[PDB]
């Protein structure tokens, strides 16, 4: 067995996690009253993988659920899917961060760490073999950013074994709603690229494109975003839940993807994305499946992978379909994209198949890619990050908090190792 | 300023011994030579290294070395670059039970004093020797290990925590909050390296009974400074000594290395590796470079990978003059480790170091303009032109 | 429990609280009497919030509000109006003179013997409160009581909480109309207090509000009542996140993170998008674009400032009603794309945004039409400057030759004070001055690869 | 772990391993070369006689022969499990020669680090073309040799033919076995090293090959399986060979093996071996004068 604990920070990671865990529940046939009214037998063969089973026949998420502003516990509680959670998971504070990663790190949130922490030990401790963690959050907030990023340094000190996932949602260049937003990305990615197994990019103009030109939505709104976001979540770990004719862990994507520890950033996708009124149109195969998987208008990271090379991708597709088919696809993408792929690495494509698609489709793939362009983002916010230390722009909001100069230098200077490391691989011509 | 390069062979022990007790390392002049007792009839490839060292046979005086020898051939002419200012590094390498620690620390209660102690000898005799009015010391010490990338102190008293690494804008990496402690007698820094190696976590295995499980660092800065009121000033030369033995590589099968053994062994792996990748880009960059001439593209030497790399940056490369020691055990069973050992000590001959000596530009701004201005006086009024 | 405290001081400061007070009444659904038929009509909720009104036992709720000022007349009103069993029977009244438009009489000689009063209940709310999130002061410079009450009320306030975000509303002179001769002694007097305690004060002019009367609402002859209603709309919206839920809520801590780059340059004006009469609510969209452009328009700016004379360090827009972010995003791309609208470069963000779901309520017998879509700008910029520019000026003109001087060094002050605060105001304006210029001339040293 | 305890422990038995090798161009993992170079050693110290498939080898057969134009992995499965019926139905049915487990591994093994012979199965047709051929023993023997048919990447033609066995089931009789025999030695295209004069084993059953229902392979009186020790093999092990170094230059994906006790220079020395093996089956091909 391989169970997975997933913890819950700030607005946008409650949000999320709250579309997800709705996802979850109508894929696995969970009621919102915790019973289950399922069909399959598939649905209850691992259902202890997110789920914890009560006296009454009920089943709990294993969700663990922080934040500093009790505003959006409320609006969690006041909602459709409110009473599956343990009340007892719900900690949080007053006085919020207030976009302030100085706070969320170091000035409030390491009093409530405490707590998560006990929350966590305790529900970690009752698994029968734990697998990893997976948090969601906002890179450019308050508390999110900074208590994800100090739970994320907590637990891999507890837990250096177990895999560690992480949903990240990051700035954007057209897109800004906070001021502050290059400061607490550059510490964030600081420790992330320093603490974490995985790290999945997501970027709210990319899936503001997917919206408004693939799904053809006038009027998107967050709850969409949360609905593609949580459809990425359940692609990935679709293979632990349900049988296939080739199975793929997380650890075994974690070993396929990440070819040098630094360089464990991912570009996530999903496909088929066909806006209602256009399906009677499209024919499904595993061809398009995969020509709408690596379309560059499908990429929820809001980079162009064509602008660099892919170090390495997967695609994990569910339903009934002929591993020749797929190979064969994989093939054709990589021989006919010749240019894009690193020539060090033959056969940079991993694939997995799952026999059970989601509950409304025939079938489905996620991808997950990892590409050098992803650097361009890191480098917008190095840019954004110089504008503002250069005259210390805001900069005492933090250092009346407990900081410094010398981490903040610290901290660009090792985005730009980051940002040196995957550019080493970009241009072509080198080697036997 | 090249890294220097030196190799040492040791005698048998108890495992090779029980086993077949065939060597299979010849050396001569500056040249080893490594056979492979499964291919006897293929060429015996050699290596050059500036200094080899044959401590096979003690009690014989055929081209023994003693540790009196090793040390007064590369440590002290290190100590010597120390003395002029240069910060200097020496480290070990080779493979587990090789004799790293042998060759650094040695046993302390023997004529066989290692590298560090002996270096400890003849720095406190220089500066008690060498002591004036104007001139005057000072020495400051410190000592801590990396044991699962976790930096630990060792001269502290008991502290359970972890120290943190940080990285000053200007100096580079460093240790924050690290017990960094004074001495005036060499009975003094005696004890607080007993202390530190008191405190070093070893544990038991089948290729060493006394297994070192984490990579330590041995660090001393040296303070020279000028009592004069008229002209000079004090802290007028600053030096950096940095020991370091590291940890050796294993196999499984052979160590028998179980549970949190197993562990400590791939993590001490995995740092190996990423050493190893930084020497061989350190060697493989000046390669390149050189070999044509130049064209610019410094690439990228994966310095943060681990942090026994990312601590010892400026040593591997830089503002630093660097020696490596090699061990090799001669048995024939290890011939494909030690084979890699020599391989990667080859390439420690290709890096190159831009060292510089220190001084204090605010102050040695000042004496070179006053320098230039005596100059241009004394030129112009001895050619009638002032 | 996002609780705050209302403090108003003076005459201007008390009309202010009585507009706006009406307005949260209307807001909540709580009757003048106090009590609340709307729980009582439906079974509960939380529409009591503890944001601004404290309930009892008996379910009557009474504002976490203090009222002070010197004339008795001014809260007699109040005393005797509609809203008099709303408040609590105290009200902080001196039976004596008022400070006869003299900061030194404010401050130093009839502000004393009340303040300590005054801070007494300033505690036995704050005490009562939890988690109290910040103060929110109303005055007017000019005045007496309105400047030199409030100075030594502010510095008792900081000495003694300290940490709290102290939010300053104010009126500021306007450059041709006013209503006193000695508004900028007073004025540049107090400006020391309001630069070294208060963390963000919020300035209107009247003249600027009486344009916007005149043109956007058809209103050719307004009063205070439509001036200070503005005002309530104004800080209604401010206090809006920490009331009603929302997509993006902003707290009073996000406000001060953002639009404060550094710690002297707390001034930010403020406007509001869809100021317009009922008649003229027809034929109009108020779409999200409609609004936000109308935020950057220098006509409907409430202080009589160009900001097209200067460079905009920080932006806030907070909006109200039907609003969904891909229009909030477009219009801020839109407003990025004009060239009028200049930036500083060290800013390259420079907006933040909040949304709300709750939609402005109306006044009755108000002058606001109905709307779907609100939003409330704050704005820090430069050109502020010119403002305080024109106030210097003035202060000189009256100061050359000391006239007015002997009514306030004879109630304690001397000439020091007057040359300190005058100083202390040109360095403001210099500081304005430099952080407005453009970063260094890009630094390219033109460094060949290595030195 | 398994094959070498198995091999302390019982020794003497014989251990036969069928294996999917990694194709030359598609695959579902990015470290399959390191896994595969470091498995060498397992193959070559342990194992009796290892038969390795090549699942595009499968997907042609499966596409020309039996008109699927979409198989999947079952169909795969049911080939290889024909193919161990083959090999194993000796021991269980009456036959006219019986081919024993130790007799199969004496004649296809000359030297005891040569034990990696292909294997292929003669009568892989559609149910449709069941019809309209007669499927005589002349047509499947020379049906076995056919490069299109082999179960790896690897043409026959570039190498030579070291050893062959060829276990037939069903209704066949000697005489045509010994004919078509003679017509494959007649044929030059087929090389045989010089030092194997005989080259060819034969063993015969008499029970007939079983169809599995929902299957694909028709219903054939007769069948063949030839298994065959040829030097074509080292070609298919050194594309992967290549593939290795490409990866192991830079060290990709090291640190992830060195984390788990493993050390580094054991990727070295899997290459020796294995760069052994194919100088070996270089060696042995080189004709005697
Ligand atoms: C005509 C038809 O077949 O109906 C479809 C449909 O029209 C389309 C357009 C659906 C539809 O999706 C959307 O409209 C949509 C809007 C914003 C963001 C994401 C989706 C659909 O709503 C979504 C819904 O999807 C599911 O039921 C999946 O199982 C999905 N479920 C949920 O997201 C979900 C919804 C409510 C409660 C709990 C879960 C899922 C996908 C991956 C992993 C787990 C679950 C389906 C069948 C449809 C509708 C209903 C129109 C699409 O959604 C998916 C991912 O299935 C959008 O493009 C796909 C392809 C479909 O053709
Ligand atoms: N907008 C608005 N401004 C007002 C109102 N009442 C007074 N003011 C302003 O207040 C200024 C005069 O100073 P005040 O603060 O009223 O003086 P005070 O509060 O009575 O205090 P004292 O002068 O000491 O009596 C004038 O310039 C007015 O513009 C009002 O109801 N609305
Ligand atoms: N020339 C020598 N003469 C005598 N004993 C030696 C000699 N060289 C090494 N030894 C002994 O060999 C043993 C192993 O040496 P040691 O230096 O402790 O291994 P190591 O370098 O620390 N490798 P590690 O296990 O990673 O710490 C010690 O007991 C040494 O005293
Ligand atoms: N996709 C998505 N993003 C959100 C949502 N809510 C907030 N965000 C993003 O989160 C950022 C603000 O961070 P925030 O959640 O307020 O930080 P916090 O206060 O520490 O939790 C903004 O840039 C938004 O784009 C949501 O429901 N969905
Ligand atoms: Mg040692
Ligand atoms: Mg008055």
């Amino acid at each position: 067995m391989r169970e997975i604990v997933h913890i819950q920070a700030g607005q946008c990671g409650n949000q999320i996690g709250a579309k997800f865990w709705e996802v979850i529940s109508d894929e696995h046939g969970i009621d919102p009253t915790g019973s289950y009214h399922g069909d399959s037998d598939l649905q209850l063969e691992r259902i202890n993988v997110y789920y914890n089973e009560a006296t009454g026949n009920k089943y709990v998420p294993r969700a663990i659920l922080v934040d500093l502003e009790p505003g959006t516990m409320d609006s969690v509680r006041s909602g459709p899917f409110g009473q599956i959670f343990r009340p007892d998971n719900f900690v949080f504070g007053q006085s919020g961060a207030g976009n302030n990663w100085a706070k969320g790190h170091y000035t409030e949130g390491a009093e409530l760490v405490d707590s998560v922490l006990d929350v966590v030990r305790k529900e970690s401790e009752s698994c029968d073999c734990l697998q990893g963690f997976q948090l969601t959050h906002s890179l450019g907030g308050g508390t999110g950013s900074g208590m994800g990023t100090l739970l994320i340094s907590k637990i891999r000190e507890e837990y250096p074994d177990r895999i560690m996932n992480t949903f990240s949602v990051m700035p954007s260049p057209k897109v800004s709603d906070t001021v502050v937003e290059p400061y607490n990305a550059t510490l964030s990615v600081h420790q992330l690229v320093e603490n974490t197994d995985e790290t999945y990019c997501i970027d709210n103009e990319a899936l503001y494109d997917i919206c408004f030109r693939t799904l053809k939505l006038t009027t998107p709104t967050y709850g969409d975003l949360n609905h593609l976001v949580s459809a990425t979540m359940s692609g990935v770990t679709t293979c632990l839940r349900f049988p296939g004719q080739l199975n793929a862990d997380l650890r075994k994507l974690a070993v396929n993807m990440v070819p040098f520890p630094r360089l464990h950033f991912f570009m996530p996708g999903f496909a088929p994305l066909t806006s209602r009124g256009s399906q009677q149109y499209r024919a499904l195969t595993v061809p398009e499946l995969t020509q709408q998987m690596f379309d560059s208008k499908n990429m929820m990271a809001a980079c162009d992978p064509r602008h660099g090379r892919y170090l390495t991708v997967a695609a994990i597709f569910r339903g009934r379909m002929s591993m020749k088919e797929v190979d064969e696809q994989m093939l054709n993408v990589q021989n006919k994209n010749s240019s894009y792929f690193v020539e060090w690495i033959p056969n940079n494509v991993k694939t997995a198949v799952c026999d059970i698609p989601p509950r409304g489709l025939k079938m489905s793939a996620t991808f997950i890619g990892n590409s050098t362009a992803i650097q361009e983002l890191f480098k917008r916010i190095s840019e954004q990050f110089t504008a503002m230390f250069r005259r210390k722009a805001f900069l005492h909001w933090y250092t009346g908090e407990g900081m410094d100069e010398m981490e903040f230098t610290e901290a660009e200077s090792n985005m730009n190792d980051l940002v040196s490391e995957y550019q080493q691989y970009q241009d072509a011509t080198a080697d036997e | 300023a090249s890294v220097k390069v030196a190799v040492r062979v040791r005698p048998f022990n108890s495992r090779e011994m029980s086993r077949d007790s065939k060597c299979i390392i010849q050396m001569s002049g500056s040249t080893t030579t490594i056979v492979n007792p499964k291919q006897p009839k293929e060429t015996p490839k050699s290596f050059s290294f500036d200094y080899s060292y044959w401590s096979h046979t003690s009690p014989e005086d055929i081209n023994y070395a003693s540790q009196k020898q090793v040390y007064r051939d590369i440590g002290e002419e290190m100590l010597q670059h120390a003395f002029e200012g240069y910060n200097v590094c020496i480290f070990a390498y080779g493979q587990t039970g090789a004799g790293k620690s042998y060759t650094m620390m040695g046993k302390q209660e023997k004529d066989q004093q290692g590298i560090i102690p002996q270096l400890c000898e003849d720095l406190f005799s220089r500066i008690n020797d060498t002591t004036n009015d104007n001139m005057s010391y000072s020495v400051e010490v410190s000592y801590m290990e990396i044991y699962c990338e976790r930096v630990r102190d060792l001269l502290n008293p008991k502290n359970k925590g972890n120290l943190r690494v940080r990285e000053h804008p200007l100096l580079g990496p460093y240790v924050e909050d690290l017990s960094k402690l004074a001495v005036t007698s060499y009975n003094d820094i005696q004890d607080l390296m007993d202390s530190g190696n008191k405190a070093r976590t070893v544990a038991a295995t089948n290729m060493n009974e006394t297994s070192s499980r984490s990579h330590a660092v041995f660090n001393i800065i040296f303070t020279q400074k000028r009592h004069d009121a008229e002209t000079n000033i004090t802290t007028e030369k600053v030096s950096k000594i940095s020991l370091v033995d590291l940890a050796g590589s294993e196999r499984a099968d052979s160590t028998g290395a179980k549970g949190t053994r197993l562990k400590e062994g791939a993590n001490i792996n995995k740092s190996l590796t990423t050493l190893g990748k930084v020497i061989s880009a350190l060697a493989e960059m000046d390669s390149g470079p050189n070999k044509n001439k130049k064209k610019k593209k410094t690439d990228f030497i994966p310095y943060r990978d681990s942090v026994l790399t990312w601590l010892l940056r400026e040593n591997l490369g830089g503002n630093s003059r660097t020696a490596m020691v090699a061990a090799l055990s001669p048995a024939d069973i290890n011939y494909d480790e030690t084979l890699s050992t020599l391989r990667y000590a080859d390439r420690a001959k290709q890096i190159r170091c831009n060292a510089v000596i220190n001084e204090d530009l605010n102050n040695k701004l000042i004496r070179e303009l006053k320098d230039e201005v005596t100059r241009l006086r004394d030129l112009l009024y001895a050619q009638g032109l002032g | 429990m996002r609780e705050c405290i209302s403090i108003h001081v003076g005459q201007a400061g008390v009309q202010i609280g009585n507009a706006c007070w009406e307005l949260y009444c209307l807001e909540h659904g709580i009757q003048p009497d106090g009590q609340m038929p709307s729980d009582k009509t439906i079974g509960g909720g939380d529409d009591s919030f503890n944001t601004f009104f404290s309930e009892t036992g008996a379910g009557k709720h009474v504002p976490r509000a203090v009222f002070v000022d010197l004339e008795p007349t001014v809260i007699d009103e109040v005393r005797t109006g509609t809203y008099r069993q709303l408040f609590h029977p105290e009200q902080l009244i001196t039976g004596k003179e008022d400070a006869a438009n003299n900061y030194a009489r404010g401050h130093y000689t009839i502000g004393k013997e009340i303040i300590d009063l005054v801070l007494d209940r300033i505690r036995k709310l704050a005490d009562q409160c939890t988690g109290l999130q910040g103060f929110l002061v109303f005055h007017s410079f000019g005045g007496g009581t309105g400047s030199g009450f409030t100075s030594l009320l502010m510095e008792r306030l900081s000495v003694d909480y300290g940490k709290k975000s102290k939010l300053e509303f104010s009126i500021y002179p306007a450059p041709q109309v006013s209503t006193a001769v000695v508004e900028p002694y007073n004025s540049i007097l107090t400006t020391h207090t309001t630069l070294e305690h208060s963390d963000c004060a919020f300035m209107v002019d009247n003249e600027a509000i009486y344009d916007i009367c005149r043109r956007n609402l058809d209103i050719e002859r307004p009063t205070y009542t439509n001036l200070n209603r503005l005002i309530s709309q104004i800080v209604s919206s401010i206090t809006a996140s920490l009331r009603f839920d929302g997509a993006l809520n902003v707290d009073l801590t996000e406000f001060q993170t953002n639009l404060v780059p550094y710690p002297r340059i707390h001034f930010p004006l403020a406007t509001y998008a869809p100021v317009i009469s009922a008649e003229k609510a027809y034929h109009e969209q108020l779409s999200v674009a409609e609004i936000t452009n109308a935020c950057f328009e220098p006509a409907n700016q409430m202080v009589k400032c160009d900001p097209r004379h200067g460079k905009y360090m920080a932006c806030c827009l907070l909006y109200r009603g039907d609003v969904v972010p891909k229009d909030v995003n477009a219009a801020i791309a839109t407003i990025k794309t004009k060239r009028s609208i200049q930036f500083v470069d060290w800013c390259p963000t420079g907006f933040k945004v909040g949304i709300n779901y709750q939609p402005p309520t109306v006044v009755p017998g108000g002058d606001l039409a109905k709307v779907q879509r609100a939003v409330c700008m704050l704005s820090n910029t430069t050109a502020i400057a010119e403002a305080w520019a024109r106030l210097d000026h003035k202060f000189d003109l009256m100061y050359a030759k000391r006239a007015f001087v002997h009514w306030y060094v004879g109630e304690g002050m001397e000439e020091g004070e007057f040359s300190e605060a005058r100083e202390d105001m040109a360095a403001l304006e210099k500081d304005y001055e430099e952080v407005g210029v453009d970063s260094v001339e890009g630094e390219g040293e033109e460094e060949g690869e290595e030195y």
